[PDB]
């Protein structure tokens, strides 16, 4: 409903927590030509030694991919300089961070959300090897715990410089002033916001286990890697326009004059297969690098500080963000501010009093049908219009839609 | 009773029954893999450390250390943790530090601070 | 269908569906401002929305309220000019 | 009997088509409801 | 057979590269929609001049 003098201002809010999963790295792999293409045959080694120098390019590309994958996890979780630890007394002003904080009872210091995520998502004969990542699971968990402790205890200060302690209610008040709502709203409604936060955390904890499709990106990544490896292994056992797939049959059946042609054809086939594999791996590595850059930027602008960007760190007005480790990825818990109940009123651009036009100073004029008040845009907090809530500029005739009312003078 | 061979998901022979006696045995490829050399700057020193990727040390300096990434020869383990410069793999790093030798150790994330 | 086995699949979203989505976005940004993205749509007069944008860029609300007609005329002239320009130069659609 | 490339070809093409469908999905469907303008189009002197 | 397989492989490789470029462009367009149409942007030279 659109009208020239109608405005809808919320009277209540709901705290909502959303989850976003972003891939970070993919599995590191290496290929050995001699063990793969023929499998330690002297004739194949002699022929391929004189057949180009592709294997150097293959190995260099694979090593570069592995180095980039190591850098991907390095540039996302290691944005903190020190390993912050939470105080032993975990009060935090009525907020329950148990589901995100590490659990000392479990043998592995991993949060329940991380445990659920890791439970949901869990040398080949041809010379395929999978290299281990430089950063282990425990190291990424420690980095995530340090980031959580920093954002809980100090706020955004540990990203700009030295960590500065601040009570959590004061930090939430600062976030509220960041989104536009005044600090009073939080201080008067602390218990309700704490209860909403705890309920949202519990609900997302249940949801992460209820629907198994949330981990689709990481499942697709691991499935693609497995499919590529299995396709290569299966494609090795192919005729490729030869008498037999097994090199032993050719080398023991026929004389060298045509065995050379057969092994050359097999060499060409396996080289083409390896080239296709590494081309697809390079494309997938580029996509994963883009995803990792996005994840790092989201970490920087949502966990290390409040973001004014719309729909970037969640759906709504951003307050906080908590990171969680995941297999080959990171999970972001986005806390947002959403208006709940809308009530419409009558509004005017300005107020005419003693031939002086009064404009609202960080607010909007609101009328319930018999009196006019001033209140903030994102919350209904009526106030008596005085000379400190409004400022005077210009005359009364210029403004269109100006209404007449009396403004109180404190003095 | 009638089967003789065995074959895994990737169409590779896994287990074979010998035709003489009624016994079945697996077929696992004997250890292979790549090799790596860990060294500081050639001006800094000349000692080198050799890492065998993905092979147990039984299959393979007189110092032998079993890392999750593989077998490390020429470097000694230390009960410490430093900001590492040469990443070996699986949380293990090497460096040239003291009389001087290459030392393998677990990474240190950073100084522990409790606000 | 090309003789060599080349086929072009149709998109899931038709032209009319994308047009409806664009029209819905336009109606939301005209009637409610930025409120329909953060949460429930909240109606607000367009001059007040423009005043809020002016406070966002640094200029005070007075500037807009006193100069409403001039800004409206400038907006209409700019829309007409871009409408003419989109047809005058055919190189604007170069990416597509 | 000549390899199994066609499976990879078809899978890549299908993935590309799915991604292209997702591209238009993630740009224009950011709104939850289909808002409609009021019949009286004044809008404070602005010509939309 | 070899010639046509090579042609198809080249075609799909170029198609994959073009699809990656188009996906980057679509992500940029979605981000611009989010930060310019759904709300006012303080970023410089992002939603106009
Ligand atoms: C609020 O909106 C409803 C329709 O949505 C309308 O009937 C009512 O008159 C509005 N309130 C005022 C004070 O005009
Ligand atoms: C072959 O001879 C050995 C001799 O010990 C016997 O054990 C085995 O059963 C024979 N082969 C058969 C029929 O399994
Ligand atoms: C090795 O280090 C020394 C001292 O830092 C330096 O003088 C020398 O140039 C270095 N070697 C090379 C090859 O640069
Ligand atoms: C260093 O750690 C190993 C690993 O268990 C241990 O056996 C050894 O005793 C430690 N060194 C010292 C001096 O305690």
């Amino acid at each position: 409903a659109y009208s020239n003098n109608s405005i809808a201002i919320p009277t209540n809010f709901t705290i909502s927590v959303t989850t976003e999963i972003l891939p970070v790295s993919m599995t590191k792999t290496s290929v050995d030509c001699t063990m793969y293409i023929c499998g330690d045959s002297t004739e194949c080694s002699n022929l391929l030694l004189q057949y180009g120098s592709f294997c150097t390019q293959l190995k260099r590309a694979l090593t570069g991919i592995a180095v980039e994958q190591d850098k991907n996890t390095q540039e996302v979780f290691a944005q903190v300089k020190q390993i912050y630890k939470t105080p032993p007394i975990k009060y935090f002003g009525g907020f329950n961070f148990s589901q995100i904080l590490p659990d000392p009872s479990k043998p592995s210091k991993r949060s329940p959300i991380e445990d659920l995520l890791f439970n949901k998502v869990t040398q080949k004969f041809n010379g395929l090897t999978v290299l281990p990542p430089l950063l282990t699971d425990e190291m990424i968990a420690q980095y995530t715990s340090a980031l959580l402790a920093g954002t809980i205890t100090s706020g955004w200060t540990f990203g700009a410089g030295p960590a500065l302690q601040i009570p959590f209610p004061m930090q939430m008040a600062y976030r509220f002033n960041g989104i536009g709502v005044t600090q009073n709203v939080l201080y008067e409604n602390q218990k309700l916001i704490a209860n909403q936060f705890n309920s949202a955390i519990g609900k997302i904890q249940d949801s992460l286990s209820s629907t198994p499709s949330a981990l689709g990106k990481l499942q697709d990544v691991v499935n693609h890697n497995a499919q590529a490896l299995n396709t290569l292994v299966k494609q090795l056992s192919s005729k490729f326009g030869a008498i037999s797939s097994v090199l032993n049959d050719i080398l023991s059946r026929l004389d060298p004059p045509e065995a050379e042609v057969q092994i050359d054809r097999l060499i060409t086939g396996r080289l083409q297969s390896l080239q296709t594999y590494v081309t697809q791996q390079l494309i997938r590595a580029a996509e994963i690098r883009a995803s990792a850059n996005l994840a790092a930027t989201k970490m920087s602008e949502c966990v290390l500080g409040q973001s004014k960007r719309v729909d970037f760190c969640g759906k709504g007005y951003h307050l906080m963000s908590f990171p969680q480790s995941a297999p080959h990825g990171v999970v972001f818990l986005h806390v947002t501010y959403v208006p709940a109940q809308e009530k419409n009123f009558t509004t005017a651009p300005a107020i005419c009093h003693d031939g002086k036009a009064h404009f609202p100073r960080e607010g909007v004029f609101v009328s319930n049908g018999t009196h006019w008040f001033v209140t903030q845009r994102n919350f209904y907090e009526p106030q008596i219009i005085t000379t400190d809530n409004t400022f005077v500029s210009g005359n009364c005739d210029v403004v269109i839609g100006i209404v007449n009312n009396t403004v109180y003078d404190p003095l | 009773p009638f089967q003789q061979f065995g074959r895994d998901i990737a169409d590779t022979t896994d287990a074979v029954r010998d035709p003489q006696t009624l016994e079945i045995l697996d077929i696992t490829p004997c250890s292979f893999g790549g090799v790596s050399v860990i060294t500081p700057g050639t001006n800094t020193s000349n000692q080198v450390a050799v890492l065998y990727q993905g092979v147990n040390c039984t299959e393979v300096g007189s110092n032998v250390f079993q890392t999750r990434a593989g077998c490390l020869i020429g470097a000694e383990y230390v009960n410490n943790s430093y900001e590492c410069d040469i990443p070996i793999g699986a949380g293990i790093c090497a460096s040239y530090q003291t009389s001087q030798s290459i030392i393998a150790y677990t990474m240190s994330l950073g100084a522990e601070n409790s606000v």
